[PDB]
């Protein structure tokens, strides 16, 4: 007598939103926004360097905590909150730019500057940099007058980058905790440090004075840097207060740098990282961390956006 | 929906239909029976599947850190960065909401369309041998047994065979 | 529209229909009359209403000043800011144009769909008792008075009652 | 005999655009782009501070026009074109950064630095800062040699932020209009000012010389600042030319800062502001001001974008 | 498509139809012939044309250089610029993909709709004088010569003239 | 007996993507992503200045290669890789900001500063700046002591912008290759250069020292700049080592600046430029160069995105 067409339905549908309507129930749906974080840095298959107590910029100068990171090689570089770039207190000018350079560097290779010295002391040390006794930045030399209060001779040192890639060059200006202390180390007078390449020019006059004690020291070191292009020459003309580079740094290739508070895990793979871990997902959006880096789902404000994968649910 | 079948002239769906998305339920001297339509079900499933293949991925586009959570970047550059990121968050949250709402409208209409099409295919098969009920049902005038029903489902039904009877039985 | 009713086989709309969006206009021995259909009108209105509820809002997302109209920020950072803002202006102007064009296409098709559905509902009610004119009208063969018309509108019409007459009056 | 289905229509429809067509007329439509501005700052229900002649940065140092704003409290801070941060001519380094900090600060609370002095004068004044006679920045002290031409003693002053929140510290370097004038105020020699905390290090040497007269003065003051973290100490070692902070500033909470040329109005409420006023709207887009701030509709280039709210209009 | 005509109940298109987008192919005592429908073709073409007019343009929005290819800008500002540009590249690549996919779905459904509408227009013209085949064809019971065919195409066909014959010839 | 409805189709359709499907074939389609570059700068109808060997910043100071560009006028300004801003080696502070200003300037008009001098030499020259013999920056004057080793008198020079538009003012600080060389040119002592306007204040002390030889010179010049507002006055107080501006620069109107390696072509018109040429297109997207400037299609990553312009192709 008759035949009837129809469609399936279920008891428990899933709500989704449409152009015309909020909360329409459909037979099935699936999430588009990722909310599940893995609380580890998922580093399977990647050359990983976890800097721990070594600060990224310290890999260039070499305080004792960075002794094992002077020539590292990496796909993934992890910075930690406890990392410190210094032993003897100080900081870098254009510091964040340099961190960004080092984070994508692939790591660093070191080579001697070829600097030799006469007429001065070369082995300044301090209790702030401990290596079974007082020491100093591994990659630098604290240049001093031969004896207390002696005049530091006007000096010139030059280095030519004979390599195919640009050279990262670093130096330091030492600000003693007092004028008397400056004269004792480098002789009296207002010292001058000049630095120039073919695309860079700048000068520095120190400034002794009492700072609050950090790592037991009231002095500071200003660290400065520049990229020296292939075949370019850098010249250092200085009269004291100068922390000389012992070695130049070269970038190895490509890497990605992250900041995190969680442990490395070689049992999971992922390419989207943030401080709380790894977002592993094929979904196009995520609501976990707007500062996630790598190859990530897009950050959105919504916790959930359900995509219908079935018809409208019409139960009896 | 736009085609007025699902949640339309068909009053409700069948929970018992566990074999497919669209189906047939008949009534003859032999009793009542139900069966899923493969082609309609498959066409809807393949189209939904295609949407997921497009949507469920993220880019091979790498982004790096431009600020710092341990030692803060300079305030002016930091505020520019935050303003830019917040603007991007606003663009993407809008895109995602709109994408999903639009896909869902289309997905719902797509299923409604596939139902309507099946309905119309059967109607055209039956010619003058049946009449529309209005509730998604075709009243057949001649006697139609389980072969006759199976022929309707398999699209092997010959209207001319039973034409004389149903034409008279009008 | 996609359903070919509005600005389609129905040649034009009625200015006199002030009571709803879709309606009935009849012709019988008693004269001519007109009435609005509540369900069709309501379904279209609720859907348009839903679009407005979604669209007519702004975000709870706060933005602060990153430049300065009284004393200009440094030129380089200023140009980066302007480039970024101009880029955002470009993205949003595109989004807004596309949003509105797309909604409008759908809105117009939605109304056309609701008309077509009403048309088909009546067709199915009438069975063999009427025939389609083609201008959006159903010629009824048997006599149909204002109760008979009201029954069609209220969907309480019994086709079997008048079937014998209209079948013969074919 | 028959029954006909139809739809309504009107004499005067409204044009809208679609995917396939421009200017299709529909039964009704509604605007999505806001063009109506309210020419007032709609501040109903908000703690509002209109700085008027006081410049935002002057709330920290305290020129006479900022005397009533030294410790303000606010949800909404309004800067005006006539605002000036100075009485004795000068400016801040990193000035816009500091404005951005103060705009979202919620206002400021002031506390003494606890600095006391011997061997020097403490009450430098000028005709450029008028308070019924010559005066100076309310929050600062112009430190001077005890008498004309006397040597300014090498000094050290330190302040420890004992509070839970970072302290905003400001100081000034005075550049006299001439070398003779510098020696008269602070004695001869090339003076040095050193400033350091545990995350900040910098030095300053003044530079006397003739500038064009501003507010009757050919001298200038360089104002500088830093955020001193909880438990951190700042030390000032200086030899003259130094404008000492009398008080530290602390941020109160949260606020929003705007720039405007129109009057405040407590009769209307709004959260989207620009220089010409307030955009009050629920619409998603606006064509009024691309630099609007707060919680705003998105700025777009189009004057109008009509959204259809009815079917296509088909009149006879 | 959503309307189940193109790549639907019409099994395939005609390569021989070089005169338009939709058309008629008839079969009578005089032989077989084919002709393009102007109105349906034009309606589809004008709508596709309208999409192109909207889409095929670029903005009058000028952008200037904010970095430098000969002598590199400072690293920090450079990385912010690159991050911002890359973000914009991501937004626009997404917008373009979605725009084109959405337009294409609609374009395909639009053509399917125009075919279905033509089909339904003819159906309504023919009344009880013909019956649907199901393959996109109308079997006419009475004799229909090239004038009778031309009248169907030109929409000047009078069903009442041949009604008595086809009604009997059922 | 019967009549059949149908649609057209073709042998060779074109594949396009949809919401539900990849590679659906349609009757026709058209590209939305531009891939065709024109390898020329299409400059038809535009006042074009191709700087060639003149560096953009050199148009302000005037090394010999910029002699023909001291007062140019332009809608479109083209920088080239071979362009150099200097003859005697040195560089500008805030260099990229100044380039951005000059690129949209419409070109420049020059006017004398009205500076006259007594008690000093005014005609310093060098073999690094060749004009049939040794010369100098056309727009500058190398101010020197009257004779070897003589003290340079403390000087003051002021200029008032009497024009309706802001004035671009440039000066230079000369760093000799040695301290002896500095004293020979400007007398002994630590020289000071002061510069101030009503919204600008800064000072400069030179820094002699050995740089690597560039264009045969171990010295450098620091070039500095500022925008002097209408009715504002700039004052230069200096003690030597100072490269004086001879002329101020004014911006002419509006222009667009580009960098390119390809030839100018007045036979084609276009408004979207990049280093490889001109993108001429009405299409909304382009995959040619993400750094294109002017009025451009949007850059996208996809090579191709086909837009259907016909129905689905269903051949027999
Ligand atoms: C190269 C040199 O002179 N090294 C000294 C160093 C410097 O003179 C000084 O750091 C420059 O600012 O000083 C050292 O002693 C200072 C430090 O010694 C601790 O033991 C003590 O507890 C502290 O109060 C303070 O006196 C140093 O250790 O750095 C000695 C070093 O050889
Ligand atoms: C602390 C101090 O010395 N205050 C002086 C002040 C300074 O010496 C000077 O501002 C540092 O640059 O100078 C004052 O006089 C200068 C000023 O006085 C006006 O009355 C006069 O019209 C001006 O031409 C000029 O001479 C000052 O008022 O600032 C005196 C102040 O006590
Ligand atoms: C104004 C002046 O003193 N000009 C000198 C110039 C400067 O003293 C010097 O450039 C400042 O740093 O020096 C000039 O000679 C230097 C240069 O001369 C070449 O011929 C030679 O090959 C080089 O090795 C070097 O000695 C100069 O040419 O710049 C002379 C100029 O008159
Ligand atoms: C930019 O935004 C970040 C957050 O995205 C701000 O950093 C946060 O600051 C709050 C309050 O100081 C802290 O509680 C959080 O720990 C910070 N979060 C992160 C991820 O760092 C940051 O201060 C803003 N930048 C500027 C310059 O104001
Ligand atoms: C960034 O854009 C703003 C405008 O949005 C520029 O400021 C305008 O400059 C014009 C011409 O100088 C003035 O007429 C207007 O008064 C300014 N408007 C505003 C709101 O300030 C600004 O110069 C651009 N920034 C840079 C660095 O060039
Ligand atoms: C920003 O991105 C650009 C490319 O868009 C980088 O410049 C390229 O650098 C590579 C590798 O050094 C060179 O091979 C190309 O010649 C460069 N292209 C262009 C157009 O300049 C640039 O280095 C990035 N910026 C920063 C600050 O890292
Ligand atoms: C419903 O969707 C979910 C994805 O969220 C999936 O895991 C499941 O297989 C689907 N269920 C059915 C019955 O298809
Ligand atoms: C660097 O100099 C060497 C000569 O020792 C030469 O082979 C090489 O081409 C130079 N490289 C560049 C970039 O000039
Ligand atoms: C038409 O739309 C406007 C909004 O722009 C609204 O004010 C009005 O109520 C609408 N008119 C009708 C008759 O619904
Ligand atoms: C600051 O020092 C006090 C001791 O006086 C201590 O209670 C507090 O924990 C310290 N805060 C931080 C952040 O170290
Ligand atoms: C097909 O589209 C192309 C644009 O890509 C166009 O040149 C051509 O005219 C179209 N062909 C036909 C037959 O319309
Ligand atoms: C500049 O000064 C002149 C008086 O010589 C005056 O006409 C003009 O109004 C002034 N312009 C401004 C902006 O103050």
């Amino acid at each position: 007598d008759k035949i009837c067409l129809g469609h399936h339905a279920v008891s428990n549908g899933t709500k989704v939103n449409t152009l015309t309507e909020r909360g329409v129930e459909v037979v099935n749906a699936t999430e588009t926004v990722e909310r599940t974080n893995v609380p580890r840095i998922c580093s399977k298959g990647k050359r990983t360097v976890d800097l721990g107590q070594c600060g990224l910029l310290g890999t260039i100068t070499g305080p004792p905590q960075c002794d094992q990171f002077l020539e590292f090689s990496a796909d993934l570089i992890i910075e930690r909150r406890e990392g410190s770039d210094v032993c003897y207190p100080g900081k870098f000018v254009n510091e964040e730019a340099l961190r960004q350079i080092l984070r994508e560097s692939g790591g660093i290779d070191k080579e001697t500057m070829g600097f030799t010295y006469s007429g001065i002391r070369t082995n300044g040390a301090t209790s702030a940099c401990r290596r079974s006794g007082s020491s100093f930045y591994a990659e630098m030399k604290w240049l001093l007058s031969n004896t207390d209060n002696a005049a530091f001779p006007q000096m010139t040192k030059s280095y030519k980058n004979t390599r195919k890639d640009p050279a990262l060059i670093i130096w330091g200006i030492h600000h003693s905790g007092s004028t008397t202390e400056q004269t004792k180390l480098y002789g009296s007078g207002n010292k001058l440090i000049t630095v120039g390449s073919s695309n860079y020019q700048q000068s520095f006059v120190p400034s002794p004075g009492a700072r609050p004690q950090v790592n037991g020291q009231s002095g500071r070191i200003d660290f400065h840097w520049l990229m020296l292009n292939p075949n370019d020459t850098v010249t250092f003309s200085f009269n004291g207060a100068f922390i000389a580079p012992d070695r130049a740094s070269f970038l190895r290739g490509k890497s990605m740098g992250i900041q995190s508070s969680v442990q490395v895990d070689a049992n999971c793979e992922g390419d989207c990282y943030h401080s709380g871990g790894t977002i592993i997902s094929n979904l196009p959006f995520q609501n976990i961390n707007s500062r996630a880096v790598g190859k990530c789902p897009r950050y959105v404000k919504q916790e959930s956006l359900m995509l219908a994968t079935g018809m409208k649910n019409v139960p009896e | 929906g736009l085609f007025g079948a699902i949640a339309g002239f068909i009053e409700n769906g069948w929970e018992g239909l566990i074999d497919g998305w669209y189906g047939f339920r008949h009534q003859n001297a032999q009793g009542e029976g139900t069966a899923a339509d493969y082609k309609s079900t498959q066409s809807a499933i393949d189209q939904i599947t295609g949407k997921l293949n497009r949507l469920i991925e993220k880019t091979n586009q790498q982004f790096e850190l431009i600020d710092n959570e341990f030692t803060e970047v300079e305030k002016q550059i930091g505020n520019v960065i935050n303003w830019t990121r917040d603007s991007m968050t606003e663009v993407w949250s809008y895109n995602a909401e709109l994408l999903v709402a639009m896909e869902n409208q289309h997905t719902i209409d797509l299923a409604d369309s596939e139902m309507n099409k099946l309905y119309e295919r059967v109607k055209r098969q039956l010619r003058e041998n049946a009449e529309e009920d209005g509730t998604g049902c075709f009243e057949i005038f001649h006697k139609c047994d389980d072969d006759c029903m199976a022929s309707i489902r398999n699209n092997t039904y010959d209207h001319s065979r039973y034409r004389e009877e149903a034409m008279q039985n009008r």
